[PDB]
């Protein structure tokens, strides 16, 4: 199983949304999805984690995950976006059982801009 | 919701340390074992995965075996504690802490390594024993990358040349050697200096020059 998260460099005014596609090459029940945010240090950060069919936001519900019919795919939005959400996002996968495993996409950019 | 914390990002230790780095996590009054797993990596190489109150040394890479631990006492404060023992040059990297106990969540760690170039190693020899000239030598392993200078007993610079490889008895250490070929008198004294960054280090050595 490999992530792809696209497109690979976004850009939106303030107040716009701003979606990105998650894309798993499988995907399965048990599965959690997690939408990061990487930060200047590299860090992740936790906005939200899809799983038992329902996205929960971290502490911020404009970051919101849809699971497309595809069932693989998921829409990673931003809802209205703001300056300070500019960065480096990525979705990572986090198998249980039988096995512990973390799955990463590589990241992706969002820029965005003042206000039209 | 559930999130993991990391007191710190970096971690710097010396070569032949111990070392624990730690992921935190929310734990209320007492801790439900049979719904925490903790799950520690570093360049997909498997150090721990504690499910059901133990570790399962069944999924765990070989080479981590009797040297890294999770520190089951640190569990019930919420603390995800791996160590590693005797930590070496091939232990730097980006580490990985995922936690699950009720959501789950994942965070990235980077331990860079030192080592110092401590053990200075010198030769002093006589190339013409007519003109005086001799060859002197330093020689350390160490890492990252050092460069030599050469100061006379007088604290002035000198001309010599290092050379940098590898090394053979542990891994990624640079073996540094510098040569200071020079007209010398007895009693002189020399000094080789290893300069490192990461952080700045200047080891010195003390080279005199013998009689007859």
């Amino acid at each position: 199983r490999s992530l792809t998260f696209y497109p690979a460099w976004l850009t939106v005014s303030e107040g716009a949304n701003a979606t990105f596609t998650c894309s798993l090459s499988n995907w399965s029940e048990d599965l959690m999805l997690n939408w990061n945010r990487l930060s200047p240090s590299n860090q992740t950060e936790k906005q939200a984690a899809f799983s038992n069919g329902l996205s929960q936001p971290v502490q911020d519900a404009r970051f919101q995950i849809i699971q497309l019919p595809n069932r693989h795919d998921f829409h990673m939005n931003i809802l209205d976006t703001r300056r300070n959400d500019s960065g480096i996002y990525l979705c990572g996968a986090i198998s249980l059982h039988p096995k512990a495993k973390i799955e990463e996409s590589p990241g992706a950019e969002l820029v965005v801009t003042e206000r039209i | 919701a559930f999130t993991v914390t990391v007191p710190k990002d970096l971690y710097v230790v010396e070569y032949g340390s111990n070392m624990t780095i730690e992921c935190k996590f929310p734990v209320e009054k007492q801790l439900d074992l049979a719904a925490l797993i903790v799950y520690w990596e570093m360049e997909d190489k498997n150090i721990i995965q504690f499910v059901h109150g133990e570790e399962d040394l069944k999924v765990q890479h070989s080479s981590y075996r009797q040297r890294a631990r999770l520190l089951k006492d640190q569990l019930s404060l919420g603390n995800a504690a791996l160590q590693i023992t005797d930590v070496k040059l091939q232990d730097a990297g980006v580490y990985r802490c995922m936690i699950s106990y009720g959501g789950a969540d994942y965070k990235r760690i980077t331990v860079k390594v030192n080592a110092p170039y401590n053990k200075i190693n010198q030769r002093i020899l006589v190339v013409d024993p007519v003109t005086s000239e001799h060859e002197l030598t330093c020689q350390a392993e160490g890492y990252p990358k050092a460069e030599v200078i050469w100061t006379s007993s007088d604290h002035q610079v000198l001309s010599g040349k290092t050379t940098t490889t590898n090394s053979k008895r542990e891994e990624k250490l640079f073996n540094v050697t510098s040569t200071l070929r020079i007209n010398t008198t007895t009693n002189e004294i020399f000094y080789c200096t290893f300069r490192r960054l990461d952080p700045e280090e200047n080891h010195t050595a003390e080279l005199v020059i013998p009689e007859l």
